């Protein structure tokens, strides 16, 4: 049950920063009330995603060292992580602890919302898989944290400067792995795995986009820019 | 040009 002071600080700071913003009540219950419609569901889901993107961009702005990085690189990392992050969040939301409320319902909206059942089946498989890992808020926070902090992102001019900030997070997730799940482990390798995994999922994602349609509705200008089009 | 994101980066 190790965990140095420098680490617990970081984890405490990150876990603080992780649960601050949160999804606005309005957009949230919007899935509980209001009803179905392949076009409505698309609007709801497409609204949220636009929100999540705002939240995320705040979290990454208050992640140790972040504002210290070259301005361009900062974009890059955000442009770079936006989807994957959402995947993790998506993961976190779905599997694990059913608060017996809206979430199980969120899946219905996704199911039949102009999204081909050929993409929601493998995707919802992946999520079930990370679910097998039985993670904790901390892991999700760190995973998201380390993912936003990837030096191997298509355009960042200075990778060393990004790593410095990434390693610490990485070292905290690792030692955090032994502790919560020592039975194996490999669990820390497995996780870094899913990271490499969702990276190819960002690939199926841009494709499935150009085929998602729904009447003729459009994507919020933000998504159009962070989901390319 | 990622103008929307930039705007969200600097004071959201
Ligand atoms: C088949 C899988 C779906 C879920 O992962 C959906 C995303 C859209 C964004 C969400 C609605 C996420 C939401 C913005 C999280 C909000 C929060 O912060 O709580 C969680 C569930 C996500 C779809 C439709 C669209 C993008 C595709 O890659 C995955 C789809």
């Amino acid at each position: 049950t190790e965990l140095t002071v420098d680490q617990q600080t970081l984890l405490d700071y990150i876990m603080d920063s992780y649960s601050k913003q949160r999804m606005p009540q309005e957009i949230t219950n919007k899935i509980l009330k209001e009803e179905f419609s392949a076009e409505e569901n698309f609007l709801i889901l497409t609204e949220m995603a636009t929100s999540h993107v705002q939240i995320l961009v705040e979290f990454t702005k208050r992640l140790p060292g972040f504002q210290t990085l070259d301005h361009e690189d900062q974009i890059a990392l955000l442009k770079g992580s936006a989807v994957e992050a959402m995947f993790l969040r998506s993961a976190e939301i779905f599997n694990k602890k059913l608060p017996a409320g809206h979430a199980d319902l969120l899946e219905e909206r996704i199911r039949k919302s102009g999204i081909s059942d050929e993409y929601i089946t493998p995707m919802f498989s992946f999520y079930k898989s990370v679910g097998e890992l039985k993670m904790t808020q901390e892991e999700y926070a760190l995973l998201t944290a380390i993912v936003i902090l990837s030096p191997d992102r298509q355009y960042i001019k200075d990778r060393e400067a990004v790593e410095k900030l990434q390693e610490p997070l990485l070292d905290v997730l690792q030692k955090l792995c032994k502790i919560y799940q020592p039975e194996n482990p490999q669990h820390f390798a497995c996780l870094l795995g899913r990271l490499t995994e969702l990276r190819t999922f960002n690939h199926h994602h841009a494709e499935m986009l150009m085929s998602w349609r729904v009447n003729d509705h459009k994507f919020t200008p933000l998504l159009c820019e962070i989901w390319d089009v | 040009e990622n103008a929307l994101l930039r705007y969200l980066l600097d004071k959201d």
